DNA sequence: CTGCAGGGTTTTTGTACAGCCAGACAGTGGAGTACTACCACTGTGTAAGACAGGCCAGATC
DNA sequence: CACAGTGGTAGTACTCCACTGTCTGGCTGTACAAAAACCCTGCAG
DNA sequence: GATCTGGCCTGTCTTA
């Protein structure tokens, strides 16, 4: 399979070039899809014209750091 | 500095023009076919990148030596389309774990029955081996069967 | 023109998501105790970007145009 | 009535108390005893004449529906 | 015009008398307080395309 | 060697219900001076 | 009427 080849031949060279593998994984987007589904069902206008704009705005607001600073509020 | 790494293999092959995905040329980073990668498993060097793929599409399109289709494909090493976007030459973690987990799941299935004694089984015995494997895994490891190998079942 | 799509401009979303981290970039500058007025032009940012598709996204009646079920999302970090 | 999960509500409570609180919302452990009246098996009641084939205990809460199945292997499982 | 220097302007910044309320301190015995860990387990990963073999059907001498 | 959750239970940690005296910090009537910072004017290039 | 070869067909493997 093509993954057995990739993982038995090219792994040392990969971890030497950059220094990491798992830190550049596709997890961030795969898991963000969950947020996309929950924002297209609960937080967007129910119309074909406007709704991509609402999902985009609310998903940009959920992923800010400045608004995540207040979730801890110094414990 | 941009590093495009969050693509799965389907999209890595689409965005770089290579043919996908059960092709003779298995590696996105190396030029070995299926045969030379089943022969020598652990010795290869990364070659593929963006600029050389552009140049190889040029060679496949101008075709300066008047070669036949099947042999020009081997000379250009799988570049049948023009690359559209540059992606760093890296491996994706999650789908790699999933591929290896489905590979061991198939190995275990072969093992339950005797596959290396009787080399030609039917679909009936294949379904029976899979069924007993899933029943045994559920009884002890606490894993219901899966339609498709998701990451958590692979951990 | 069947496809519906929405997107920020690249450089504008870049500068906004970069200025949002100004808190932590200045706190890292103070923690390392580096010079502030000095060494202002030597920064370097490394940015991972990802692309991905998604199946069986249901569609709605609306007013048009007709649209496929599959959706594609391009995002950066 | 706002479909807030318990852990999300505790997050809201901690954030609203840590900043300028002056805490408004109640903690979780006082909510968990607040609804013991709303759920079944709290008020006293009685039928007449006494019901047939039904026990008279008036405090039975969530009961498992299997209703005493003799899970032993040889029967219908 | 610039520069500095006695003093002015008004304004602050604080110490000064002197009486007096508001809340912390100690404590206690324990309560109920409130905040944490532990426990298994979830979701977002989701369809065509490549290749080898067998064979059949129509064109040719 | 994803990762942010999901609600209930047991445990620790603390912060309080009452009795008590004591203590410091900060409020109020003008008087009294030391700093503040421009602005004047005074004497000099 | 025999023969030959291109294309049709089906099963398996790969990532999803
Ligand atoms: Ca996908
Ligand atoms: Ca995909
Ligand atoms: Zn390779």
């Amino acid at each position: 399979t093509n993954y057995l080849h990739k993982t038995l031949a090219h792994v040392p060279e990969i971890v030497e070039r950059d220094g990491s593998i798992g830190a550049w994984a596709s997890e961030g987007n795969e898991s963000g899809n969950k947020l996309f589904r929950r924002f297209r069902k609960m937080n967007a206008r129910q119309s074909k014209t406007f709704e991509l704009e609402d999902i985009l705005k609310h998903h940009w607001l959920y992923t800010s750091k400045y608004l995540q600073k207040f979730m801890e509020a110094h414990k | 500095f941009f590093r495009g790494t969050g693509y799965d293999e389907k999209m890595v092959r689409e965005m770089e023009g290579l043919e996908a995905s059960g092709s003779t040329y298995i590696c996105t980073l190396c030029d070995s076919t299926r045969a030379e990668a089943s022969q020598n498993m652990v010795l290869h060097s990364i070659t593929r990148s963006h600029d050389e793929n552009l140049e190889r599409y040029e060679i496949w399109r101008k075709n300066p030596f008047s070669e036949s289709a099947d042999e020009l494909r081997d000379r250009v090493k799988g570049v049948s389309a023009k690359p559209f976007m540059e992606t760093q030459p890296t491996l994706d973690a999650l789908h790699c774990d999933i591929g290896n987990a489905t590979e061991f799941y198939k190995i275990f299935q072969d093992e339950i029955g005797e596959v290396y004694q009787k080399p030609n089984p039917s679909r009936e015995e294949r379904r029976r081996w899979r069924s007993t494997l899933d029943k045994q895994l559920r009884k002890k490891m606490k894993l219901k069967p899966v339609m498709r190998m998701n990451g958590n079942y692979a951990r | 023109a069947d496809t519906i799509s929405r997107r920020f401009r690249y450089d504008v979303a870049l500068v906004s998501a970069l200025k949002d981290l100004e808190e932590d970039i200045m706190e890292g500058l103070r923690e390392r105790a580096l010079d502030d007025s000095m060494c202002t032009s030597g920064f370097t940012v490394v940015v991972k970007e990802s692309c991905d598709g998604m199946g069986d996204v249901s569609e709605k009646h609306g007013s048009g145009p007709a649209v496929p079920e599959k959706a594609v999302r391009f995002s950066f970090t | 009535n706002t479909f807030l999960s318990c852990s999300q509500y505790h997050k809201m409570y901690r954030t609203v108390k840590a900043t300028s609180g002056r805490q408004i919302f109640q903690p979780l452990h006082t909510l968990r005893n607040a609804e013991k009246e709303l759920l079944p098996g709290f008020h006293q009641f009685e039928w007449q004449p006494a019901l047939k084939n039904v026990s008279t205990s008036w405090d039975v809460g969530i009961i498992d529906g299997l209703s005493g199945w003799t899970v032993s292997v040889d029967d219908v499982p």
